[PDB]
């Protein structure tokens, strides 16, 4: 985790 | 229930059985960066509860050409036969070792693989990544990245979390490259034909989501924590010098967390490394923390104060982790927050601490406004929920998981204070150090604080408040949504009352009543006065409550400092109360409280709780506003609306809205500076208000910006432009052929991806149909701009009105190759759907996206994002029909 990017 | 030469699989079930636990891997990994492909093969010694005559683990993509069990304590199986026969089911990711004689309870053996495959193709498993040198060379690394289903994609393993075991890696490489891996570096020794081969240290006990290695040629900066721990920043070579920064925060973090945590990290290293082609923004894996280069490179002369700010989070993300998920770790994928929550809560503790020139501490409401929406729609889910298929394990990565997960973890530390949540922590670590817990076993060591203490007559309320923290918390982990906290004030008695907070779904709605059903919430209120700033607290258990107030008063303001996952509502007199003394005096409110009446307000707004001329009218104090998180929170509301109108035609309120934005706050907006002037507020506030002149076309502004721009351009890069305004600048640099043409030649050369991402930005900002779409197609060919970073280029595409439709047409006609490119639960196909169909606002497009989901689940695609997507199309509409002609007239009695 991430996950994400920005 | 079975398949594959033909044969009776002999397990049915997606889980694996118990009966075999693994305890040590032997993994030996051979992978050739020429030919892109790897050969392999591993030991695995296990330990047999049950007698058996089968093993079943994961295996997928994978070849395997040898199947052997040994034992030292079963003499059958006594070195070096037998051989087994081996049964592949792909449907399940699993295979099976059928032995020719029933196994023995109790007893140890080594099954033994040999396996191959080319290296992958994606994001996934052991897979292939380049970069780009200053020289314009492209090279070759080769990375794994596993979480949470794909270690099975490079070797034969146990593979879900329960299953930890010790691991020991060997690998075979050239001498151009280094071999990195979870644990130290004990051995390289070199062979025949001249190619060396290094050994590793065998890990701890862990999940097999986590084992990692990595063959490349980069270069570090390394450094010591206070505890004796090597951190190292890898970066491909002509980049070592933006690792600064990353090395400076590892180590006062994974200080901080060992004190904190009063747990040392064990290995004796730990490596941070900036992969180019990376999907996920970063992985945790033990001892070898990948990163996207945006998450973990910094370079003072292209990187923004936000970019700072967005590296350090990430770093203390990560290291977060090492503790918890990978010391401590899910029993299953269905408590995945008891690691992403939390990693995400700590973001928060350990930067402030660590950095609290950083201001973090007021970036954290956005993280939980940010689940407010999504959450406030029913196609929400509960934070814990069932997750079997690979897919569903994947959608558990969510703003639910984790920014939901992190805001109620708040919410309890403010009611148990700090030092017993601290002291809470540290015995669910401890206590788990090396295995699993699931959401019981954290709640009970965060209740429970010759014998260890005195006994008292309190000491009965130490034990029942104890059970009290528990029964609490399972009602927000269980149910999806959130509370919204109705308060009347008539007397010096308050009626207090919950209800689930739903949006585009008024009070007198048709659908209200049962979507209003079961729901129940311990919501820990907070409190305080317009007599006295002094915090009460009481804890509403219950669909009815009240309370007297020691006094009479001006306002009450609940929610101190917006601590607590609920919205607030006041009936009667109350938001004219409080928004008064706004206007009057409006320092008599704490900031975070400021923050939350505007979040609120316009939140209740979308709930049919309050008229949109109401909040619009408490936005008026904005302009003796200097605390920056408020002042923004209310911008970015009128700052919405105007791209709202501007996505329809609706030109005449947009064109209102550009003026009130331009004439009040023109003197906020008039003293900013193109610097990098001043704390890090001073410049998120200076790039937001900057940007948004641009963006309403301020000809000062405007202007400005061009400057720079040919300054720049006419330099080649020379004369140079402070950070904040980077973005700006370019951007309006983009707005002709010339600039754009430039600038995106300069981002096939620029070396820092930073500047490349504010880059990419700026060109999609253009508003040339042929300069979007030409974006676009480059980016699913991945070689200028690479395919890490298509979806969100979709996505800034979308959102402005010259690309809205394009983006549309593209997401529809291209489907196909999209998923090719990535799996249809990966963070990529979330935000490509969400990021081209969730800001349409009408009818027409409510529609065209319903069929486009339709046709999506004729074919073998399900996912949640559907439902949640037009949940939100919806609640637009209907905030228009029920909204608009409102907004349209504040405007023009105010601009009389
Ligand atoms: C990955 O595969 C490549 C080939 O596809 C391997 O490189 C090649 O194989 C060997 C091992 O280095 C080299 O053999 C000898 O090299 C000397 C050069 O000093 C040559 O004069 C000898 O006659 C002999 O051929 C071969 O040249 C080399 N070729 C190339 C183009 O690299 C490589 O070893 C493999 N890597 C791994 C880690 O398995
Ligand atoms: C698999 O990983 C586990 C950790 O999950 C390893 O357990 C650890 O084993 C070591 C060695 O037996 C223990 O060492 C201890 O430290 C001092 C060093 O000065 C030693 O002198 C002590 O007598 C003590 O044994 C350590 O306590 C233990 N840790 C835990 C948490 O159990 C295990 O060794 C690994 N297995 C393999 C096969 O490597
Ligand atoms: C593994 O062995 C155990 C013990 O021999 C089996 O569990 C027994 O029977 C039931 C059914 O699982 C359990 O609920 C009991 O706890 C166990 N009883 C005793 C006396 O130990 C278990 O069934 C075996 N597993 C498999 C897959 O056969
Ligand atoms: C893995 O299987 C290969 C065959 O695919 C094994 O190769 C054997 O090599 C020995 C000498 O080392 C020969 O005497 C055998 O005839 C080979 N077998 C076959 C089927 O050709 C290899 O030994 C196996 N390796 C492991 C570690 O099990
Ligand atoms: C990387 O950072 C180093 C650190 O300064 C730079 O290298 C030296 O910088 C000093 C300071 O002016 C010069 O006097 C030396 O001559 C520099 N040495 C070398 C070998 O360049 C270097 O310029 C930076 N490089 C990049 C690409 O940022
Ligand atoms: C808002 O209220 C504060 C608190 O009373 C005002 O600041 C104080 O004003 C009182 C008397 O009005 C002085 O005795 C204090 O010394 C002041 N302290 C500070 C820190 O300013 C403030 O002026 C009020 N502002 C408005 C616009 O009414
Ligand atoms: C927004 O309004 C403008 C002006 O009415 C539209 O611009 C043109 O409108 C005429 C008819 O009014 C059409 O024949 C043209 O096709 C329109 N031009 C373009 C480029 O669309 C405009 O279409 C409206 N809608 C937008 C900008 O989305
Ligand atoms: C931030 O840091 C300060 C000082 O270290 C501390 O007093 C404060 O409570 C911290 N904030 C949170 C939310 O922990
Ligand atoms: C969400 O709403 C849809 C229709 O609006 C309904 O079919 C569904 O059952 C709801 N989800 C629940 C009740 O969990
Ligand atoms: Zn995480």
């Amino acid at each position: 985790g991430p996950g994400r990017a920005f | 229930p079975v398949a594959t030469n033909g044969e009776r699989f002999p397990w049915q079930e997606l889980r694996l059985p118990s009966v075999v636990i693994p305890l040590h891997y032997d993994l030996f990994v051979h992978p050739n960066l020429t030919s892109l492909d790897f050969v392999a093969s591993e030991k695995i010694e296990v330990l047999v509860s049950n007698a058996t005559q089968f093993i079943i683990l994961h295996s997928k993509d994978l070849e395997i050409t040898n199947a052997t069990l040994q034992s030292e304590e079963d003499s059958r199986y006594m070195k070096p036969g037998k051989e087994l026969k081996v049964l592949s089911y792909p449907a399940h990711e699993q295979i099976a070792l059928l032995v020719p004689e029933k196994l023995t309870p109790h007893l140890k053996y080594y099954v033994a693989m040999d396996f191959q495959a080319k290296l992958g193709d994606g994001f996934e498993g052991f897979y292939k990544s380049t970069y780009r040198t200053l020289g314009g060379e492209t090279r070759i690394l080769a990375v794994t990245d596993f979480e949470p289903t794909q270690a099975r994609m490079a070797f034969p393993c146990f593979d879900e979390p329960l299953f930890k075991a010790n691991f020991s890696i060997k690998i075979r490489r050239e001498s151009r490259h280094i071999a990195l891996s979870n644990m130290p570096k004990v051995k390289t020794i070199e062979l025949e034909g001249g190619l060396l081969e290094d050994h590793f240290e065998t890990t701890v006990k862990m999940s097999t989501y986590l084992v990692a290695y990595i063959v490349c040629d980069f270069h570090s900066l390394s450094g010591f924590t206070s505890s004796g721990v090597k951190v190292s920043i890898y970066a491909s070579p002509d980049k070592r010098n933006q690792t600064h920064y990353a090395l400076q925060a590892s180590l006062k973090l994974l200080d901080f967390y060992e004190k904190y945590f009063d747990i040392y990290y064990p290995l004796s290293k730990l490596d941070l490394i900036a992969i180019p082609d990376f999907a996920p923004g970063a992985m945790e894996n033990w001892g070898l923390i990948t990163y996207r280069e945006t998450s973990l490179l910094f370079d003072p002369k292209t990187s923004s104060a936000s970019d700072k700010l967005w590296v350090t989070r990430v770093i203390a993300h990560e290291l977060a982790h090492q503790w918890f998920g990978n010391l401590v770790t899910m029993e299953w994928w269905n408590d995945i927050w008891l690691k992403e929550g939390f990693a995400k809560y700590m973001e928060l503790i350990a930067v402030n601490a660590t950095y609290p020139e950083l201001q973090f501490d007021d970036y954290f409401l956005n993280v939980c406004f940010e689940v407010i929406t999504k959450d406030s729609l029913n196609s929400s889910r509960p934070i814990s929920k069932p997750a079997e298929t690979p897919t569903q394990i994947q959608e558990m990565f969510d703003e639910v998981s984790y920014n939901k997960g992190a805001c109620i973890l708040n919410m309890l530390k403010d009611f148990l204070g700090e030092e017993k949540f601290q002291k809470g922590i540290i015995q669910y670590l401890k206590k788990f150090s090396y295995r699993n817990a699931k959401n019981d076993d954290l709640w009970s060591s965060l209740s429970n604080s010759h014998s260890d203490p005195k006994m008292t007559s309190n000491m009965l309320a130490f034990l029942g408040e104890n059970a009290e923290v528990k029964e609490m918390m399972t009602t927000w982990t269980l149910q999806k949504g959130i509370p919204l906290l109705v308060v009347k004030q008539d007397g010096c008695s308050l009626r207090l009352q919950q209800e689930r907070f739903l949006q585009g779904v008024f009070q007198e709605d048709p659908e209200w009543r049962a979507l209003q059903e079961r729901y129940l919430w311990h919501i820990p209120l907070t409190y305080s006065t317009s007599s006295s700033n002094v915090i009460h607290r009481h804890i509403l258990k219950s669909k009815t409550d009240t309370l007297d107030l020691p006094e009479k008063t001006s306002w009450v303001k609940f929610n101190v400092d917006s601590n607590g996952y609920y919205i607030v509502h006041y009936e009667g007199h109350g938001w004219d109360q409080l928004i008064t003394q706004l206007n009057q005096n409006h320092t008599l409110l704490r900031p975070k409280d400021r923050v939350g009446l505007i979040h609120d307000v316009f939140q209740l707004v979308g709930a049919g709780r309050l008229t949109l001329d109401k909040a619009l009218d408490m936005t008026y104090y904005l302009q003796h506003e200097t605390s920056s998180p408020a002042l923004l929170e209310g911008l970015s509301y009128l700052e919405s609306f105007y791209h709202m109108m501007d996505r329809r035609n609706i030109s005449d309120i947009s064109e209102n809205l550009k003026r009130y934005l331009l004439q009040y706050f023109k003197p906020v907006i008039d003293r900013q500076s193109w610097s990098d002037k001043g704390s890090v507020w001073d410049r998120m506030l200076r790039s937001a208000l900057l940007k948004l002149a641009c963006d309403l076309n301020h000809a000062p502004c405007i202007q400005k910006a061009a400057e720079l721009f040919s300054q720049w351009m006419e330099s080649s890069g020379k004369l140079n432009i402070p950070t904040d305004v980077l973005k700006i600048v370019y951007s309006v640099g983009a707005q002709t052929t010339a600039g754009w043409n430039y600038l995106l030649e300069q981002y096939e050369l620029s070396m820092s991806s930073a500047e490349q991402n504010k880059i990419l930005y700026a060109l999609s900002t253009s508003k040339h149909q042929e300069k979007l779409l030409k974006l676009i197609e480059l980016g699913m060919e991945g070689k200028v701009i690479k395919t890490q970073n298509l979806a969100a280029l979709l996505h800034a595409i979308a959102r402005r009105p010259k690309g809205q439709q394009l983006a549309w047409d593209f997401v529809r006609e291209n489907w196909t190759h999209l998923l090719k490119k990535f799996d249809l639960g990966s963070y990529d196909i979330r935000m490509i759907i969400s990021g081209t169909t969730a800001h349409f606002s009408s009818k027409d497009k409510l529609q065209e996206v319903k069929l486009f989901f339709e046709s999506l689940e004729a074919q073998g695609s399900h996912l949640d994002i559907f439902q949640t997507v037009l949940e939100t199309i919806t609640k637009n509409i209907k905030w228009l029909e029920k909204n608009l002609p409102t907004l349209r007239t504040w405007l023009m009695v105010n601009t009389r």
